[PDB]
Parts: C-alpha cells; structure tokens; sequence
C-alpha cells in the first residue's frame, strides 16, 4: 500500500534532519507509529492530559480526607 | 468488607444501579491494582457515562470508604 | 510539502480503524510524530533500548564500586 | 501485531517445555502480541517487562515490550 | 516548534508585565517552543511541569508541556511569595 | 477481623517478602539475560 | 591568592574542634566549597528554600488545572 | 576573629564570579559551611562515598536471598 | 576543575582506544571536568554517576562524581553489548 | 503469631492508613504555612 | 547552632502554650538547635520537615532545617 | 521474634559478645528504621571495629535473618 501525506515545508525539514541524526529513516519511524496505534489504539505520547485530571481527583479527595 | 459513605460522597449518590452492581464485587476483595488512583494511598476508582467514585480500602478496620461520586 | 510512504496493506487497514476510533486522521498522527521528534531529537516511545544499556553500565560500576582502583591523573596522561 | 522475539536462551528452553504446557503458554503469548501491556502482569524492578503466568504447572514466561520496535521480546521460561 | 497556550488567568498577568520583563520572558519562550523539556528546570510535583527563571527580577513562568497536541501550556506568570 | 482480611484479599495482611525476594530472582536471571541479549524473530508457526 | 574571613569567636573555635575530629583542615573545607560552588554554581546545601519556592508553584498549577482555560496565542500576540 | 586562607588564583576568580551570581558574598558563604561543620560534624556534600559503600553491601545480600 | 580520577581498569580500556576516539572522549571530559553533573546524562540506578556519549562510534564513558573531595571519578571506557 | 507480631514492633500488622491520613493534615498545615512564611529570629531566652 | 526562626503563626501558637507544655518542647528545641536532623522524626511528604513529639499532652512541633542558612525554622506548635 | 542464620553468615561468626548484646534487643522490635539499609526490602544494620552486621525482618514468620556479618 501507499499513504500521502501533506506537510509544512519547514517540518519536514527539521524532522528528517533530526532523523538522520537518530539513525532512523522517516518511513520507519511513520510505521511504527502506525503500527503501535495500531495495536495499543493510542498515540505513544505521555497521557499527561489525563494524568492532571487524575491529579485533580487526587486533590478532592485529599480536601475531603482532611475532614471525614 | 464494611462499607462507609462519607456525608459528602452521600450527598453526590442521591442525585445508581451499574456502580451498586459493582460496589458488591469490590466489596468483597476490594483492591483492585489496575484502577489504583496513583499519587494517593490505598485508593481506587471504579464504561458509559463517563462518572467517576472514587473510594480507600482502610485494612485496620476492613472497609471500603467512599469519598467522591461525580464528574 | 509531501511525503510519501510505502505501507504495508494490512498494516495500513488496522492502523486506518484504529485511528478512526480514535478520531484522528493518518496525517494528525503522523504530522505530531515529526513535530516531536523534530524538537524532542527522540522518538515518542519509551526509551527501553537505552534504559536497559544503561541497566548494564549501571551493573559495571557496582562490580568495580565493589573493590575500587582509583587512580588520579591529568589530563597530559590521557 | 507486535513482532515476536526471543533470546536464543529463552527459545532453547522453550523447545523443552511438554507440548501441554507451550500449547497454553503459547495462547496467551498471542494475546500479548496484540496489546502487550497488562498492568496485572508488570514485573516490578525492570522497566518494560511483563509476565505470563499459568495457574496449572506453575510455568513463568517473562517478556520486555519494546515500543520503538514494537517488539515483544521474550527473555525467560520456566519456574 | 510547538504550540503555545495561555491560561486565561496567566495571560492577564502577562499584560502587566513591565514591558522590559515580559520581552525577556518572550525571548526564551521561544527558545522553550523548540525544545520545551529542560530537565533541569522540571518542576517536581506535577507532570509535565517547568520552569522559565529570569535572573533579574526573578519572576517566575511557569509551563506544562502537553506532547499529544504538541502545545507547551503556559499556566502561571509572576512571583509569589517575599 | 485478620480472618476477614484474609477472607477477601486472598493473603496475608504483612507484606509478602518471602514473593519480594522470588521475584528477585527473576529479575536477576532477566537483567542477567538483557546484559548478552540475543534475539530471534519467530512466525507463532515456528513455535 | 589568599582570603581574609572575618569570624565569630566561638564559632572558630565550634568549627575547629569539629574539623580536627574530621582531620580536615579549615583551608581544606573552604577550598571544596569554593571549587564546588565555582563548578556547580550553586551552595552544596539542600536546596529547600528553592524546593519549597517550587512546592508553592505547583500548589498555583494544581488549582488552574482544576477548570483550565487555554488559549491559542501567537508570540506577536504576547 | 579572623581566619587566613591561602587559595589558588584562579579559584578566587571563579569562585567569586559564581558566587555574585548567586547573590552571596564569599564571607557568608564561607561562614555558613563553618557553621554547618560545627553543628552537623561533616561536609556539606552528598555521601556518595558512603553511599557506594552501602550500595555494595546491599549487592552482596541479593547475591546471599538467591540461595538461603 | 574537578579532579580526575580513573579506575585502573577504566584506564586500561582508555589506553587500546584509538587515537581518534580517545581524542573526543578527552575533549568532552575537560568540559565535565569544570560542571560535572549533566542531569541529562544521569545513569539512573546508581549513586551520581553520569555518562559520556559519542554519537560516532558509539563508545560510552561512565564517571561517578564525588562532591565531598571534588572528584570526577571514571569507573567504566567501552562499549558494552552489540 | 499475629499477637507475636504486635508484642514486639507494638502496633497493627496492616498498614496505618489513619496515621497517613493523620499526618496528611498536618503537611497540609505545613504546605499552607509555606506558601506565606512569617519568620522571626528569637532568642531562646526570648521564648 | 543552628538560627532559630519561628513562623509568626508559630510564633502567636506557642505564646498560648501552657506554661508547662512550652518548657518541655523548648528542652527538646535546643536539642534540635545543635544537629536539627533526626532521622525518626522526619516528617514524610514535605521536605527536610521534622517533628517534636511529646509523650504527654499529645502536642506537636513542626520545623523545617534550612542548611544554607543554618536556621531551623518552626512552622507548627499544636495538636 | 525467632533467629534465623544463613549458612554463610554462621560462618562468618564462627571467626561477637557485643553484637550478640545488640542482637537480643534486635529480637524483641526487630525494625530500626534508623539503621535501614535503603534500597533493599526489610533489611538493617547493626562503635568499635567497624564491622557490620546485616539481617532482613520477616514479618510473616516472626524472624530476624543475618545474612552477612563482616568487613
């Protein structure tokens, strides 16, 4: 298969730039992605949105530990 | 396990049926280590309409104390 | 600009749904990963490769810690 | 869909395991291959590595998941 | 680089910057927009959080790098405390 | 009451050390093994 | 080079006794303060004044991120 | 009282560099040190001599709970 | 500058390393000589030691920094596994 | 042998839960205070 | 050696200690004042945060040890 | 609480009156948090010769364990 996909001229300068430096191709590092999304049906990145709603939680319930 | 309500968390369960069809189940053998709320001792929370409780397994006394019920 | 990638047909498939779950388009996804790699200079994935080289550095040093040899010198000897 | 590798070691013990036993190991093995990480199952004190555990015979599969391959990588089995 | 987000509240102390404060504070926002993670202004005790110091002054921004949208979170701009 | 405790969590209400250092023993023959790794991709045919 | 400190009394003679039950003389305490500030650029002390400074940021971050409310800026709109 | 230290010249030069940045004077800084000595009897520093030390003892017993 | 310590072993691995490499290695080590402690270069897992990476060859430098006698102490030159 | 236990290190085998939730009160007192710190140097004999 | 700070609020708390409760707690300050760091009464969660305990009256102090300023600096008198 | 010795650390003592003075306290409130050996499960420490003595409490079979005695 094939996919084509649009992209800022100065990203794709600087991402493949950085790839060489990593040691790894711009086709590799796409289907890794594809395929861990894929698999896990997440983006690899830290959850940190839901980590501080979670946090948040965290502090209501310490609000309410203080006096039971 | 007991089962205590903080007057709050009381206040929040009057305003019911699927998370009563799961207190039971957390009732007896209550942590459950995959819905640990990390960054908090001993407390857990429990698919559709997104709400969230939020109760603390205390072994000292063997209840399960329900502090939050919302979003 | 454009890229152009060679994917295989499953593959493409399962990540196509995957991505449809999530609401989220083949470009998004693909269009974040460059934008980190190229300001983060890693890929987005959990370092485990290098966290387990240097597990083993790490189990260098507590051999040698264990009966240390040091040695001063300048930097002319080196 | 992950891809599936095993240290040599971890193969050679594989090839003596009863043909019961790699049967059930082995079901559970391709349930990991697609969703790697249980929380339940996190070997504690390695990062990444994850067990598999039979409730008959007692047999322990260990397995590191390498995301930046999207690699299962078997290390251990045995008890 | 990343995106930028302000908080509402942050923006509002933003405007009340002397106008010499807030040009040093931009210019190393957008040094940070390029490479938000500087492990060694982490801020411990929240995810994700760091810290812009500015030498002078010593008014203090405070971000939250949210790398699933690529935006660097810009939550608090001041300084507390004597 | 500690029969209660070992009713419903199904162990002992002291921390499991004795689980602590077996799991110890894992972690050794595994960070053992990712010192000289030597991996083999294998079809689930070929198992 | 040489340094003039001006001193305490009692505080030469609490920090001369505890030095000699070290066997560090007081220029060699001095000297690794001085190196070490000079090459880490800060007091080799706990740095709790900073650490609880921090505490108070986070205490600002946890209150806003209850009902957080982002806005999209450019830089030429800040 | 006072107290004469002999000192290398290029440390005075960077060590009292540093320390403007910092906002402490060197004499402060030096009588801090001298408190903390007298008070805690040790140096300042992290004790990672004393820490690697136990770290090795601490390698010697996980050898030992492998074959009690 | 810190003082420079190496282990008789780490010197022994430094000695059969090639011109070239040693060369490179050297030159980044009189940089951690005055600024030890790169956080980023942190080995987790063991008390205050760092690395040294060379993006080429792929030789690793490992150094512990001991504070309390302002030393930077090279325990480990290689490059371990393949 | 629960009772052996609670003879010699005087307390519950499980986990004080209440005195982390004790102390928690107090560390927020603490973290409160922190944020606006009045400090006053004293002689002992001004005490 | 140690300076000794007190938080204001501290400070307004311990003018209404009893006249008994106030002088065991500052037998155990001056303690403190010469080495503030006891280990067993580290106060976990906050940092270099320690506690003066008193067997009787129950009451508690609560200081935090500022090394590069050398004071202990009282933050808490009450129970 | 009992006393266990591994057969390394009998050894050990083989080649101790003040320790085993130290060690009768140790068996009646074994955990001294002060002497933890940070970094490991359970395990402490025990003026004069500089020599060290490490054992791990179990709480659930009531032993203090030496494991290694030496320098």
């Amino acid at each position: 298969g094939s996919i084509n996909l649009r992209i800022d001229d100065e990203l794709k300068a600087r991402s493949y730039a950085a790839l060489e430096k990593m040691g790894v191709t711009p086709s590799e590092a796409l289907r890794l992605m594809l395929e861990y999304i894929a698999d896990n049906e997440r983006l690899p990145f830290k959850q940190t949105l839901l980590s501080d709603e979670d946090a948040e939680l965290v502090e209501i319930v310490k609000e309410r530990l203080r006096n039971p | 396990y007991f089962l205590d309500f903080d007057e709050r968390a009381l206040k929040e369960w009057r305003k019911r049926e699927q998370l009563k069809k799961k207190l039971v189940e957390v009732l007896e053998s209550p942590r459950i280590e995959a819905n640990k709320l990390r960054g908090m001792p001993d407390c857990y929370k429990i698919r559709s309409s997104g709400y969230r409780l939020v109760y603390q397994v205390i072994d000292e006394k063997v209840v399960v104390f329900v502090i939050s019920v919302g979003k």
